[PDB]
């Protein structure tokens, strides 16, 4: 129930396989202590791309407080960010520009695709687009949306904490194994189809 | 007469000064439902009818728009000269409140046009993109290079064989040498831009990723110490096809992409285009269609000049009103959720009213939103906008005048601060705007950048009292037209009457045919005049969709206005253009 | 004559109406009961304009556009308040009683009531009543009934009893509940009942057959093609929805095959879609079967094929020209075997020496119907040749169309014409061995053996022209009935000779040309029809080569040892265990073949061919026109595993890999060039369908509509990322809607008719240069030869008359347009209107063998004893019994043949 992803420098330059976990107590407990952590402390590169950025920066702010994640630090720096949020459609001019400052981040580093330009293009299935942001860089969680609303934001970031509670990373670039072991964790539309299938009336659009 | 009607515009007096100066036979006057007066000028008398136009008794002063169109698959050219390609030239006389539209035909061998930049010099920007996206020649520029799509790009994206989608094309790969070629291709080359270059200028960069609301673009520098000697902008890294997407989609398929032009403006984007659509269809609107539609125009100006104010004052370095802003944000996408059933790009105008009536209860949220409003922005006033370091940091920095006003496009705030009351909501109503009692605001000559945020408060007041009226006077009425052309039918007939189901079928499936026609319609977007040029040819969809921004005017007129200044005078008066980086590329 | 519309003036013809004059203008008018193949009626009321007697007038009065000729200096308004009221009226009366069934309704963005309600701008309604309703019927496998929708356009039961002349449709009741259909509840009987589904404007008769998977028009993939299930090459567009062929929609060719299809085309494209076709190249290696790629495929094949001592291939007609030649090239032109047999192959020869050597010129489809008398000479044309029947009963009624000429009545106003021209109608003789479809309207008909019809022939041709060789031993009722034939044509300024080679008879053959050269040495312009079996029998005979007996003689003594049979079972042109022999003891056998033959499982490679829908390529149709058909899908499109190419792309790499070990495998104007090349009769191929360089403009020609949907979601299921859109080397069409289909582009091929505001099958008349006519700048297809300066010789060979011998029967060919193709009886939609198979007998021969009707008999053929139900055919000669052709079975080579012990089981 695990990937085993390994990186030696087409984009991505990445070869996973599917591996059995591996997990003493001890180790066990620093692992968990770790990804407690990497998971409650994410700072976000603060990158703007089209009108998701202006959904990412109204979740930053006050009436809807992200800060209260840990994640509102929001470096203007690839080297001290966590999380690339593509709030944006992936044009051909900013791609490489995506690429690099994604290679210029640093280990431990995660991808929210954020609405549908980032996730497939959209909309824009046209010549000056690259059709989704997972075409050349690794994305860990999508947003499906055009735009996503701040919360659907919070949520991707409530995935992305989840998904990294259970993920085994190198402790020390020393000892150990050195590969980057993920979690196979279940799809939410699996997980959510025994309350959606279930729901029989709505209120009618012709109320506040 | 209604005023969707076909008009040649021969009792214009620029018609007749023009067949005094020129003669009868000179050019030829097309009727359209444009509104404006669309001469097709021989190519060698062009710069003379320019000249012609700006040494006017009350001049032509101002290069609205300048494009091209792909008239080789149009079928119905009649009474049109022969032509594979045409250039477009939008002059407006704001003393006469007139404008004009110039068309010169060009032959598909013969690509080539005497440059329109010595009569105006946003002619630069307009033919580089002419160039770019149509293969027309301008002779004379001082650098016709690619504007929106990179040096190293093969064929021209708004032709009529060069096919649109990405899928079509072959899936983007990224390898390590394309990378490095992609990344070759992107640095900066002092002779190539036409910097014209002491030993001591050095070169800056400051995008292309971008830590501000408004897009991702790049800015090279030349600087003499600080001092900022030259500089020219790099556009399209933002480029979305919008307008090959115009001639891509259906007439009705196509509002969701006309949301995402300026996408702090949503159902003020949306306005042009149904309004436009709606000229060629010949559909008048009921006057409850037109408040409803003035009401969410207004309530997206408020949201569009809150993030402007807020963005500006964080710029500056008060880093609270963005957070109280956007809360204020958040009661108008309360009232614009109940409304429309989205945050940012609603997409609810239709051509011939609106998707949904209006909820019960809406008047109760514009009442909350109505009593909430001004006093944050006295809040707002008295906490930093009155602050002397914001004063100090705006105030004198990056001014122009009038004059460089008209001859740059700008349009907006930037023009109205040097004095010059011109608004396109009282100088050529649309709407119903002319039932809503308010003022334009206007400077006293010298557009700094504290005098644009002042002026942006206003119009915030001025659309506070609009959305009052709107309020207080919402008539009881259909939300749809009565026309056949509305697209939708409204759905109740829809789900009841065989015909009115024909209707709906045929016009969301196929769409809906309007007309072989030209239709315009320019309005005072959140940013300045945006305007919709729609050419339709008989079909379900637009055969040509031309979409003019301010904000490509604006980013044009940077380089005349900040040079001279400091770096943090250029980051000062990037925040105070009220500009999106969607709106410049498109 | 010069008409003004709105105040504009117009040049048009003073013979047409108003309403094709308008039309063929681009003006719009709508209407329901013009057709421009059935008349003028004026029954919908629809096309209503305003006519002014001057041009001072400013009152006029509401005249109809179809019943109105478009005559010099005529004054109308279209535009005018009151049309427009009317016409919105009338949209609205129809539309009183319309059920709310968009929606549920095949017709459902095809629809032309659709398109008329929206061009009149009615939608709002006010009547606030009921609608009266109707039961439906059950009309068949073929077309789905659904009356509520009606509107009482009459075009059904005008087009089905005037035009294709069927009985068993009708208008039944009264005032506002007429109802159009059967009678009872029963299968419709027309060969061209099909043709209902394009004529009605609305969704009353349908496609069952599309009905069954059915997709919107939109949501087609479209592409310009040749039918491949007979020689006539009518041109059809294929439309395909998630890989499979959907449906057949008539593609309009004013030179062929206009408006109208046959039932056989129409519905017989099921085979495309059988799950038993092979999808991937699989080689057997003793019992197992490996499925390889295409490259170790043709690496294997090479290795194989090099290592032989004589490499042979046996072709087909089925097959297009690129694809034979490809094997030809493949195996050399000494080795290379046509896939028909002797008998065939020599009438089939024979035939196109008369076409091309004869001097007689032989007419397109839509010619045949100017023609003034007809004779049809051992051809079941109805169910061989089906559309040619149609075009034959157009040239029967075209007495009554001169007969009303001479009464100076237009030509469009048909109610005239039918009741002028009563019952009289110009001659037609048929012959056969028993009842044609053709016997309600011929003025003769003579059911005899293929002996006595060539026979027949023989002194038709010998009383026209005395230098032709005289029969002996006619009896003076059958001279008295051949003095009838011969007064006839005699008398015709343009008579017409219809044969071919399903009649089994080299005679028959023989006696029509000899009576088409005894018509033109008097001076008369006589046409000849020659009738082939399969779609490409002509280029394959051009083509040439040796028999099929001469295969199988070369695999039996060895000489070969190796075969490469290409989209041929053949067992229809010979005996299967002969065949079957041949094929085990040769080591090598490949099959290329796009159906699930028979043959494969003694194939040691089985090469996965690209059917009509997957390939494209060249037919030469009955009358010698090359016409291009165009692929319609990618097959690897959606499953990426299936490598299905076309044959001549399958044999040139073949080729490429045998002789310098490297794969290539071509673009198809590369084949095309080397055939005009190496062979200079099949030089016009060129010239059928512009290269694959021809733009519009800059842009290329789109085989699916502009609001194609599902494009990020059709494969979502396979992988969420989009994958690269098909690119098409070989042809000027992509697999996009990013191309060309305007109306006024300059091109011939069009994939499908769509106009704004047309989006039913009227487009149409948006797509010709005047209504009912050509298209706008020419039909596709180009004739390969032209009409030779001198004729042949008088045949001299005239047949000794049919003796009925004791012990042996012969074996009368009996022919079904439902089931004697190869290709339809795989379509799992016809064995629900493929008949049963019986025997036919006469009542002295049962009377004989003491059998009655429906008991089961037993004969031998080939040392195999099979046993068929009997039904007593009255019509049928003595001494012969009655096979049906094509069956399941029953070899079409069984024709004239003999049988023996033939008795009761
Ligand atoms: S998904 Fe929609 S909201 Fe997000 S960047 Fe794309 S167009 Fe803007
Ligand atoms: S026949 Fe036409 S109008 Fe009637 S239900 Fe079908 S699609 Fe609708
Ligand atoms: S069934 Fe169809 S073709 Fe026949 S009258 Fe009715 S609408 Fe016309
Ligand atoms: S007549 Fe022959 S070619 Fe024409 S549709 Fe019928 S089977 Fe096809
Ligand atoms: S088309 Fe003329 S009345 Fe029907
Ligand atoms: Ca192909």
């Amino acid at each position: 129930d695990y990937t085993l992803t390994r990186i030696d420098p087409r984009y991505p330059l990445q070869k996973q396989e599917i591996v059995t976990d591996p997990l003493n107590v001890f180790m066990g407990k620093l692992n968990d202590m770790v990804n407690w952590g990497r998971k409650n402390s994410i700072w976000p590169y603060n990158f703007g791309l089209s009108c998701c950025y202006v959904e990412m920066v109204t979740s930053f702010t006050a009436v809807h407080d992200v800060a209260r994640f840990g994640a509102e630090v929001l470096r203007a720096s690839p080297r001290q960010a966590d999380l690339m949020v593509v709030a944006g459609t992936c044009f051909t001019k900013m791609a490489p520009v995506i690429q690099r400052l994604y290679d210029q981040m640093l280990e431990p580093k995660w991808v929210i695709s954020m609405g549908a330009c980032a996730n497939s293009g959209g909309m824009y299935d046209i010549y000056s687009v690259v059709q989704g942001v997972d075409k050349f860089i690794p994305v860990d969680v999508y947003i499906p949306g055009c735009p996503p609303r701040p919360e659907a934001y919070m949520q991707a970031l409530m995935l992305l904490q989840e998904s990294i509670g259970k993920e085994r990373r190198p402790l020390s670039w020393v000892v150990g194994d050195q590969g980057v072991y993920r979690a196979n964790m279940q799809s939410e539309r699996e997980r959510k189809r025994g309350e959606r299938i279930a729901v029989t009336n709505l209120r009618t659009p012709d109320e506040i | 007469e209604p005023a969707w009607q076909t008009r040649d515009h021969l009792d214009d007096p620029v018609i007749g000064e023009l067949r005094n100066r020129f003669g009868p036979d000179a050019f030829t006057v097309q009727a359209t439902r444009t509104g404006v007066p669309v001469v097709w000028i021989k190519r060698e008398q062009l710069l003379e009818v320019g000249d012609f136009l700006k040494k006017l008794p009350k001049p032509y002063v101002m290069l609205f728009d300048l494009h091209g169109m792909d008239e080789r698959l149009r079928t119905h050219r009649e009474g049109l000269p022969a032509a594979d390609f045409s250039v477009f030239y939008h002059l407006i006389s704001i003393d006469r409140n007139r404008d004009i539209m110039l068309k010169v035909a060009l032959a598909e061998n013969d690509l080539h046009v005497p440059t329109f930049t010595k009569l105006f010099p946003n002619a630069n920007w307009y033919e580089r993109e002419t160039w770019d996206l149509f293969g027309i020649t301008f002779d004379g520029h001082p650098n016709l290079r690619r504007i929106m799509m990179p040096q190293t790009w093969k064929g021209h994206p708004l032709r009529k064989d060069y096919p649109a989608r990405a899928t079509e094309f072959s899936p983007f790969e990224l390898t390590k040498a394309k990378q490095d070629l992609e990344m070759e291709a992107l640095t900066f080359k002092p002779e190539e831009w036409g910097m014209k270059r002491n030993e001591d200028f050095m070169f800056l960069n400051l995008g292309p990723n971008h830590p501000s609301a408004h897009g991702a673009f790049r800015i090279v520098l030349q600087l003499d110490g600080e001092e900022i000697v030259d500089c020219v902008p790099d556009i399209g890294y933002h480029h979305r096809g919008a307008e090959k997407m115009g001639e891509r989609q259906s007439w009705h398929s196509y509002i969701p992409y006309t949301d995402r032009i300026e996408y702090l403006g949503g159902c003020v984007n949306e306005m042009p285009y149904v309004l436009a659509v709606e000229k060629l269809a010949g559909i008048t609107v009921p006057d409850r269609v037109n408040v409803i539609r003035v009401m969410l125009s207004e309530l997206f100006r408020i949201n569009s000049h809150l993030l402007y104010i807020s963005t500006f004052i964080q710029d500056v370095g008060a880093m609270t009103p963005v957070f109280f802003a956007f809360t204020d944000r958040q009661k108008i996408y309360d009232l614009v959720e109940a409304i429309t059933g989205f945050r940012m790009h609603p997409a609810w105008f239709r051509i011939g009213g609106v998707a949904h009536d209006l909820p019960r209860g809406w008047d109760r949220l514009l009442r909350e939103f109505l009593d909430w409003m001004p006093k944050r922005l006295a809040s707002y006033e008295k906490a930093a906008l009155q602050n002397t370091i914001l004063k100090g940091r705006s105030q004198g920095v990056a001014a122009y005048g009038a004059k460089e006003a008209l001859e740059w496009g700008t349009t907006g705030a930037g023009l109205r601060a040097t004095g010059i009351d011109f608004d396109v909501r009282k100088a050529r109503p649309y709407s119903g705007y002319e039932n809503f009692d308010f003022e334009i605001p206007v400077g006293g000559g010298v557009s700094d950048c504290y005098t644009r945020v002042m002026l942006k408060v206003e119009e915030l007041r001025q659309s506070l009292r609009i959305l009052e009226q709107c309020l207080n006077n919402m008539p009881e009425g259909p939300f749809k037209a009565d026309h056949p052309l509305t697209t939708p039918p409204p759905k109740e007939r829809t789900l009841q009457h065989i015909e009115t189901l024909i209707t709906h079928f045929l016009q969301v499936s196929w769409g809906p045919v309007m007309p072989a026609n030209e239709s315009f319609q320019m309005i005072e977007a959140t940013k300045g005049i945006n305007s919709y040029y729609l050419t339709s040819d008989g079909s379900t969809m637009s055969y040509r969709t031309r979409i003019r921004t301010p904000s490509y005017a604006h980013l044009q007129q940077i380089p005349a206005a900040i040079r001279g200044s400091l770096v943090s005078d250029l980051i000062v008066y990037l925040g105070s253009i009220d500009f999106v980086m969607s709106d410049v590329d498109r | 004559a010069t008409i003004h519309v709105d105040g504009k003036e117009y040049e048009v013809n003073g013979a047409d109406n108003l309403l094709e004059a308008c039309l063929s203008l681009g003006l719009d008018i709508p209407y329901f009961c013009w057709h421009p193949a059935l008349g003028s009626v004026g029954a919908c009321r629809q096309c209503a304009v305003k006519q002014y007697q001057n041009a001072e007038d400013t009152r006029g009065r509401l005249v109809m556009s179809c019943m109105t000729p478009a005559s010099d200096g005529t004054f109308i308004s279209i535009d005018d308040e009151e049309a427009k009221q009317f016409r919105e009226s009338v949209v609205e009366w129809l539309m009183t009683n319309h059920p709310h069934d968009c929606p549920v309704c095949e017709e459902g963005g095809n629809c032309h009531l659709q398109d008329m309600t929206v061009m009149t701008g009615h939608s709002f309604r006010r009547y606030r009543f009921t609608k009266r309703t109707h039961r439906n019927q059950d009309l068949g496998p073929f077309i789905s009934h659904e009356m509520n929708r009606c509107i009482a356009c009459y075009r059904c039961v005008r087009y089905y009893k005037d035009y294709a002349g069927g009985t068993d449709l009708g208008v039944y009741g009264a005032h506002d509940n007429v109802y159009f259909g059967r009678p009872e509840d029963g299968t419709l009987e027309s060969e061209f009942s099909g043709n209902l589904v394009e004529i009605c404007p609305t969704g009353v008769f349908t496609d069952k057959t599309h009905s069954e998977r059915y997709n919107r028009k939109w949501d087609m993939q479209f592409a310009p093609s040749i039918c491949q299930q007979c020689s006539i090459g009518c041109n059809i567009s294929p439309g395909e929805r998630y890989g499979e062929l959907r449906r057949i929609e008539n593609r309009y060719n004013g030179t062929v095959n206009h408006y109208f299809l046959c039932d056989r085309g129409r519905f017989g494209y099921g085979y495309v879609n059988l799950k038993d076709r092979p999808r991937q190249p699989v080689q057997r290696r003793g019992d197992d079967f490996i499925t390889l790629n295409a490259e170790q495929a043709m690496q294997g094949a090479a290795d194989i094929l090099r290592q032989s001592k004589k490499v042979i291939g046996i072709g087909s007609p089925r097959a297009s020209v690129e694809s034979n030649f490809a094997l030809r090239e493949l195996v050399g032109e000494e080795n290379f075997y046509t896939g028909i047999a002797h008998g065939e192959q020599e009438r089939l020869q024979l035939a196109l020496k008369v076409l091309r050597e004869g001097g007689i010129y032989t007419p397109a489809l839509r010619e045949i119907e100017s023609y003034d008398a007809v004779l049809v000479l051992g051809e079941d044309v109805t169910q061989t040749g089906a559309r040619v029947a149609l075009a034959v009963r157009q040239a029967v009624k075209g007495k009554a169309r001169e007969m009303a000429a001479a009464q100076k009545v237009a030509d469009w106003q048909i109610a005239a014409i039918l009741n002028i021209g009563q019952r009289a109608k110009h001659p037609l003789f048929v012959t056969n061995v028993d009842d044609t479809r053709l016997d309600d309207i011929a003025a003769w008909t003579y059911r005899a053996p293929v002996e006595d019809q060539a026979r027949l022939g023989f002194a038709i041709a010998h009383a026209l022209d005395n230098s032709a060789p005289a029969v002996d031993g006619i009896e003076p009722e059958l001279q008295s009935k051949i003095d009838v034939i011969v007064q006839a044509l005699a008398g015709a300024k343009k008579p017409l000779i219809i044969s071919g080679t399903n009649a089994g008879s080299l005679e028959v053959i023989q006696a029509a040309a000899n009576v088409a050269k005894a018509l033109k040495g008097r001076g008369a312009d006589v046409g000849i029809t020659m009738i082939a079996r399969s779609v490409n029998s002509m280029g394959l005979g051009i083509m040439g080569g040796g028999s099929l007996e001469e295969a199988l003689t070369e695999l039996e003594t060895g000489r070969a040892d190796a075969v490469v049979v290409l989209e041929n079972d053949l067992h229809r042109h010979a005996s299967a265990t002969r065949v079957n022999a041949a094929l085990a003891k040769a080591p090598l056998v490949m099959v290329v073949d796009h159906q699930r033959t028979a043959i494969m499982e003694n194939a040691h490679l089985v090469l996965s061919a690209a059917s009509f829908a997957e390939s494209d390529g060249t037919v030469i149709n009955n009358e010698g026109r090359a016409q291009r058909f165009f692929q319609v899908y990618d097959p690897a499109y959606y499953d990426s595993k299936t490598v299905m190419l076309e044959s001549w792309r399958w044999l040139h790499s073949l080729h490429s890999t045998l002789l310098s070990r490297e794969v290539d495998w071509t673009q198809l104007d590369h084949v095309i060039d080397a055939v005009v090349a190496k062979i200079p009769e099949l030089a016009g191929i060129k010239d059928a369908a512009p290269d694959a360089t021809f733009r519009i403009r800059g842009q290329k020609l789109a085989r699916e509509p502009h609001r194609y949907s599902g494009r990020t979601a059709m494969r979502a299921n396979i992988s969420v990322h989009e994958p690269r859109q098909p690119q098409d080397i070989d042809t000027m069409f992509t697999f996009s809607m990013e191309g060309n289909n305007q109306p006024t582009a300059h091109r011939s091929q069009v994939p499908f008719a769509w106009a704004p505001g047309w989006n039913s099958p009227q487009a149409w008349n948006k797509f010709q240069d005047e209504v009912g006519g050509k298209l706008r700048f020419g039909d596709p297809g180009v004739r390969l030869f032209e009409t030779s300066e001198n004729g042949l010789d008088y045949f001299t060979s005239v047949p000794a008359r049919f003796q009925p011998q004791d012990g042996k029967w012969r074996i009368a060919p009996y022919y079904h347009l439902f089931g004697s193709d190869e290709l339809s009886q795989r379509a799992p939609v016809f064995q629900s209107r493929m008949p049963q198979p019986y025997i036919k007998l006469n009542p002295a021969d049962a009377a004989k063998l003491g059998v009655n009707a429906g008991t089961r008999v037993s004969f031998s053929y080939d040392g195999n004893t099979v046993t068929l139900p009997v039904e007593i055919a009255e019509g049928l000669t003595a001494g012969q019994v009655g096979l049906p052709m094509g069956m399941s079975g029953i070899a079409p080579v069984l024709a004239g043949a003999h049988l023996e012990d033939l008795k009761e089981a």
